[PDB]
DNA sequence: TTATATTAATATTATATTTA
RNA sequence: GUUGAAACAGGGUCAGCUUGCCGUAGGUGGCAUCGCCCUCGUC
């Protein structure tokens, strides 16, 4: 249940998300209001407020990774995610509005079955 | 009279409305209960048969035995009006008067009738017989609830000014009725029923829909009539045998119809015409 | 349930006939054909008529008894039949008088809604 | 009376609002089930064609069986006090009336009325019969819950700081109903509907949508109304092959409509030019 | 007299319905027309045409139940009917015509019997 | 009674919404309109509409949450719910309309059966 | 022919997957 | 082995013939999602 080629840029937001959380989250476990429970109301409507500050924000969670390569991981499907974002766009689509939700869980199951992103990044 | 034995499928279908309503059940169409397939009575098609031909014939040799102000025994009686007045000797005075009753009213050569009520008119098979229309799947009734703003007799007429007595409408949202029906020679040979009579009947049957039109019916069509004619005055074929060559079923996918455009009707003309001619009259 | 249709039919009548007093074709002058035999064709529909029914009862409490009626005759059945058999259509046209019977009788309904 | 059959497709779509409040038995959009394609009833459309004859001819010979004070009996037995007081001899006595309330209501010229109520009074076909309105594309009922600052009642519940009653106003964001209607000349015969009766009827469905306007049906138009003048009593063709001329569809590229430009209504009077003629009207 | 289990969608619709009056004439029983007077008509025939509105409806009777316990009473049901409901089928088959209004009755009786619901939920 | 792999789209809405007002219900049981009480009627009609919004709202009911595993727990199952949703579709079918109450009671159901979220993640 | 007034109504569940 | 015996309901006969459930009827008329709420306090 993941469309890891959707184009929807609202569904390729979500996915960026998802995997920013999952970096912040996999950064310090222990956090008190992950992006989704600071950033995530703007990032599924606004992307353009937070999503340059998420990226700003987003090498240093790479950096507070523990396991050194488990932050190419994750680096890498951002980066899977972003070809698919030509910009981040001002307003989210109401489309696109829900699309990033569904981009955020999708990508979070992908990013929390159990091989799929160390899997999926080996076959590139 | 006709020398040929004819087995038709008539399908025709109710789009938006009631085919045929059940007087025993409210108005809401007739249904086959126990599989929910819709009934039209022999007598409905019959009846717009005869309503079809009551409007194009307009012409004695074609009447009807007819509509409300249409105390039957006054036809009888007229029956006995006639060059049977005395001269035909009670016991056939009643057969001179099927010969007459059929040879007036199309609706008696055609199909029967029972005119032994009056200056008895004996009673006549009728070489035409449609069967009940079954339609193929269950028609899903839809019991249209409608309003009207206004009442009847002030009796219930609202205690306030607002007068509105609701009602319903029962509606087959689709049902492709199909009925089968038999013009039989032997009583074409009792009623005179002529091969121009039948094809006024096969007109009929395709044109029936097109001119009994009710807020009740909606839109009813003939979908197809498909004659299976026989080569002798008995049947070449039995005549389900000839009934499942038309074999209609609900398209591929098709959850439940909605129009004809739903409905396969495969016609199976292939070794019928052993001895005998199958001719898609309407469709 | 053949009988038990049949006192749903009585109790679907008097409740018709409690809420329009004057009716010129009650259910059962233009339902019965059906509801006695064939109780699929028709109590599927009456019962939709039956809401409007108890809806117009000026005594909204005698609606309450007519249906809490209609519920313990309709307790008695599983399925409507798509047909009733001959033995059962006598049991209807039963079932239908002593339930319209006991509608009329004087507090038959009042007292039994009043002792649940 | 008219003499030629008419067969008309009336598309009329609803912008945003209720077109046919709408089962009763519910109240949001009255909908085909399976196809979730929006129901208009023929009687709704009859409705607007009755307050669109009712507003615009104000008129004896035009009258309507009007709205609240609407008691039809009591306008049926009005025709009992005519011509035919007594003197026609109730058999004909009702048919006379029914000739009256033909002639002087609009209504029961055009579409019919059932009559047989009051002093009874015949009941008349109703030459001009619509079907049920159903949608081209699945209604997508909207269902906007609206609120009112103001309780109805002073029920128990119409509480302290605030008396609000919310409700709700079912509306189709956009819906393209498709209203076959067909126009008997052989039941006009039975009224007098005429072609003046006939072109007032035509001008209704044009006009009558700007006029009965609503805040529940929102805004409603007659998108189009593809007359099919048959050139004769009879049918020129079955009606269905006339209405599959006037094919409506989705645009190319729309998954929903939001207006009449989502919806090509492709019409083809190729070869119905035989005998008859594709009036449209509407649109 | 009360098939909880009966699976047959007419009959759990029925019920459904019941509970959805239920809850209507408890959230507020001095009620003009209850779902039953102006839904009824549908419900027991197409059932999609309402059982969606009949939803959209019914979390604000829950809500307009006085005894807020009693919300949860009426809404266990629910589920314990709509677990029988794999979807409102578009129309009632003539069976399911006439066992909506079987169930309308069985589960307006099970309802209005005393002790019922409140205990048949306290089972759960 | 819940087909956890519908695919119907208004069953995996009604789902979401179901895990979603569970959530919202959990993180503050005391709650005068649940996202039931003032979403459901779009939600089951118009997905996009609150469907966004309520994930807006999502992550700081999860927040809220007093037991930060069942956070955990709820949020696994919306993401197994919005595997099934590509996207929040524009306006739910009429099937899909009664299908969205359907699986909001389906999944209400299955959370409030007792082991059934607990469990059925830890198959995951 | 008759008859013709409201049953029932107070909480389900609730503790972390993934991470070379 | 002297005492009620023997014994047909038979044979056979289409319930037929046939008959629109109808004509038709607005779900309406209409109703605010509202009133309002620092993203903050700071490194």
């Amino acid at each position: 249940g993941l469309d890891r080629n959707r184009q929807d840029i609202g569904y390729v937001l979500g996915r960026l998300f998802a995997v920013l959380e999952k970096i912040q989250a996999e950064a310090n476990p222990g956090l008190n209001a992950t992006i989704a429970d600071r950033y995530f109301g703007s990032a599924s409507s606004t992307p353009i407020a937070v999503f340059g500050t998420l990226m700003r924000l987003l090498p240093h969670h790479l950096n507070k990774l523990e396991f050194e390569g488990r932050a190419v991981q994750l680096q890498w499907e951002i980066r899977q995610i972003l070809e698919h974002c030509q910009r981040f766009p001002n307003h989210l689509n109401l489309e696109q509005q829900g699309l990033f939700a569904i981009g955020y869980y999708h990508e979070t199951q992908f990013l929390f079955t159990k091989d799929a992103l160390k899997n999926l990044f080996n076959e590139a | 009279t006709i020398e040929k034995r004819y087995d038709f499928v008539f399908l025709f279908d109710v789009q938006d409305g009631n085919p045929n309503g059940d007087p025993d059940a409210g108005n809401l169409p007739r249904i086959d209960p126990q599989t929910g397939e819709g009934l039209v009575t022999d007598v409905c098609l019959k009846r717009k048969v005869r309503n079809f031909i009551q409007m194009t014939q307009n012409d004695e040799h074609h009447d009807i035995f007819i509509r409300e102000k249409g105390i039957l025994n006054n036809l009888i009686d007229e029956a006995h009006e006639q060059e049977n007045v005395k001269g035909k000797e009670k016991g056939e005075k009643t057969e001179a008067a099927r010969q007459y009753m059929c040879s007036r009213y199309y609706d008696i050569r055609t199909f029967g009738a029972v005119m032994t009520t009056g200056k008895n008119a004996g009673q006549v098979r009728g070489p035409v017989q449609l069967t009940f229309s079954r339609s193929i799947d269950p028609i899903m009734t839809l019991e249209h609830s409608i309003t009207r703003m206004a009442v009847t007799n002030e009796k219930d007429a609202s205690e306030t000014g607002d007068n509105r007595t609701m009602g319903r409408k029962f509606t087959v949202p689709y049902g492709l009725y199909r009925c089968h029906g038999f013009i039989s020679t032997h009583f074409a040979k009792q009623t005179g029923f002529s091969e121009n009579d039948l094809e006024l009947f096969w007109q009929a049957l395709v044109n029936m829909f097109d001119h009994d039109h009710s807020a009740a019916r909606g839109q009813m069509n003939a979908r197809g009539l498909y004659v299976f004619e026989h080569s002798n005055n008995l049947g070449d074929a039995p005549a389900d045998s000839l009934f499942k060559r038309i074999q209609v079923v609900k398209k591929d996918g098709v959850e439940v119809v909605r129009s004809f455009d739903d409905y396969l009707v495969s016609v199976d003309d292939k070794n019928l015409e052993e001895t005998k001619l199958l001719r898609k009259l309407g469709g | 349930i053949g009988y038990v249709l049949g006192r749903l039919f009585a109790v679907l009548e008097k409740i018709q006939a409690e809420a329009n007093p004057g009716l010129n074709a009650t259910i059962a002058d233009r339902y019965f054909g059906s509801a006695s035999s064939t109780p699929i064709a028709v109590f599927g529909t009456l019962m939709r008529l039956l809401p409007h029914h108890l809806n117009k009862l000026e005594f909204e409490g005698r609606a309450v008894q007519l249906q809490w009626e209609i519920r313990q005759i309709l307790e008695h059945c599983q399925r409507f039949p798509n047909h009733l058999n001959l033995e059962q259509q006598g049991l209807f046209a039963i079932g239908y008088y002593h339930e319209t019977q006991f509608l009329f009788t004087k507090d038959a309904l009042k007292n039994l809604f009043n002792e649940a």
